């Protein structure tokens, strides 16, 4: 078991004179924060977005963000020099923590440049991604040299700041993040998979945590043919799952779908298909 | 560069039954760069009233989007989630297969 916040930003650089930032804060697929730009400040997500912190703490945190936010664009805007044949471009951060049952917590802070791997931060050390040759190189001679106060903050951030925090926010959001809801489910028909053929659809939604299982069934017989999809994010923090099934013309009666998940504890959901 | 061309996966966060209020889901994903209008449509018209998530991404930093909005299927009305992007010649609309939605 492991637990991720991760502090997101996007840059996207769209000429000399226009960029723009975004950020958020996630609770590994939960989003627990973000960035309001035209005023600059945190937004708190949920009742507990705030953990264990003070509003002391978080309007240093806000403050020290806006900064870093409008530096980190002013730097590039300025080193990108007229080189306007190299824009649009865009640059994302994935900074944070993780907490691990019986480890030490990990920290983290990866760059990407155009969607590909740039450089990371290693524990003192601006890394250059081995897959992003001279920029990456140059990029981490100017961040070793040049900015060495902002490296042993981001160093505290990520390492002291930000486990501290989590467990905070954890503990904040104890009876959210350890909920169980249970899902929904319906048929219906699909798509034709051939003449002679049907394609039942098992529909199951509204479940968390992300961890299901769906079978067609004829009686207490799992179907072979029973196909799942892809595990898909609803609004309010639930997912969605499609499970398929084709079978020959004259054969879906009796036919049924079966999901089990931890929310229903020996309470198996199982709904006939009615038509056809 | 590079640049990855948006998946559009549309479906219903509750059964399609006309008259009942429900919520039509549009999760885009796997595109590269952020530029993106992502649109839910009713009948061709963008939806106006809508809600989507932060911009995030994934471990390969392609970007994914949530759109969702509150909405009341009937017989006559199309529900579509559009999606330009300059992967993309054209906007592409993906239509909601009330039964099966429009998963890849
Ligand atoms: C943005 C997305 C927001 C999403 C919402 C998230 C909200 C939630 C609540 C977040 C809370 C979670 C948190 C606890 C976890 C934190 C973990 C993660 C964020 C690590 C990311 C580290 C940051 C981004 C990099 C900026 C560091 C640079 C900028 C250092 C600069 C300061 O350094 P400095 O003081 O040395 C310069 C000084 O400048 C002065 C003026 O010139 C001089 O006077 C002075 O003398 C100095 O020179
Ligand atoms: C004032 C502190 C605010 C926080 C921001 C600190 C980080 C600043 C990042 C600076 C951007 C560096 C751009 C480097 C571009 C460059 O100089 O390299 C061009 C190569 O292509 C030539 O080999
Ligand atoms: C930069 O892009 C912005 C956003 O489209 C635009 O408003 C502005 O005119 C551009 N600046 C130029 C081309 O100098
Ligand atoms: C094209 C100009 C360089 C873009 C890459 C700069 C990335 C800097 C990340 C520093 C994080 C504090």
């Amino acid at each position: 078991e492991h637990v991720s916040f991760h502090v997101i930003q996007i840059f996207s650089f769209v000429n000399q004179s226009w960029a723009r930032g975004q950020g958020s804060g996630w609770l590994d697929e939960l989003q627990t924060h973000g960035w309001d730009s035209e005023s600059g400040t945190i937004i708190f997500l949920h009742q507990w977005s705030k953990g264990q912190f003070s509003n002391e703490e978080l309007s240093d945190l806000e403050l020290l963000f806006r900064f870093y936010l409008f530096g980190l664009t002013r730097e590039i805007q300025d080193h990108a020099s007229q080189d306007y044949s190299k824009y649009p471009f865009e640059v994302q951060v994935k900074a944070g923590c993780e907490l691990h049952s019986g480890g030490s917590p990990e920290g983290f802070f990866q760059v990407a440049f155009n969607g590909l791997d740039l450089l990371s931060f290693q524990q003192t050390t601006w890394v250059p991604s081995p897959g992003c040759g001279s920029l990456a190189q140059s990029v981490c001679h100017l961040l070793n040299h040049q900015y060495e106060g902002v490296t042993e903050t981001v160093y505290n951030l990520i390492r002291s700041t930000c486990p501290r925090f989590l467990l905070g926010l954890l503990d904040a959001g104890k009876m959210y993040v350890h909920r169980q809801v249970r899902p929904e489910a319906w048929l219906s028909s699909g798509p034709s998979p051939g003449p002679g053929r049907l394609q039942l659809v098992c529909h199951v939604s509204g479940f968390y945590p992300k961890p299901v299982w769906v079978m067609w069934m004829r009686g207490e017989q799992e179907q072979q043919g029973t196909q799942l999809g892809d595990i898909l994010p609803n609004a309010n923090g639930t997912w969605y799952l499609r499970a398929t099934l084709d079978v020959a013309d004259g054969e879906a009666a009796g036919l049924s779908c079966r999901v089990k998940h931890s929310s229903l504890e020996g309470q198996d959901i199982i709904l006939y298909w009615r038509g056809s | 560069a590079i640049q990855r061309t948006p998946k559009i996966q549309v479906y219903s966060r509750h059964p399609a039954e006309n008259g009942k209020s429900n919520f039509l889901n549009c999760y885009v994903s796997g595109f590269h760069p952020s530029d993106i209008e992502v649109d839910l449509l009713k009948n061709g018209e963008r939806i106006e009233k809508v809600e989507h998530s932060d911009l995030s991404f994934s471990k390969d930093w392609s970007f994914y989007l949530l759109y969702y909005t509150e909405f009341t299927p009937t017989e006559k009305d199309e529900y579509a989630c559009r999606v330009n992007h300059v992967t993309l010649s054209q906007p592409k609309i993906v239509k909601w297969d009330r039964d099966m939605g429009s998963l890849v």
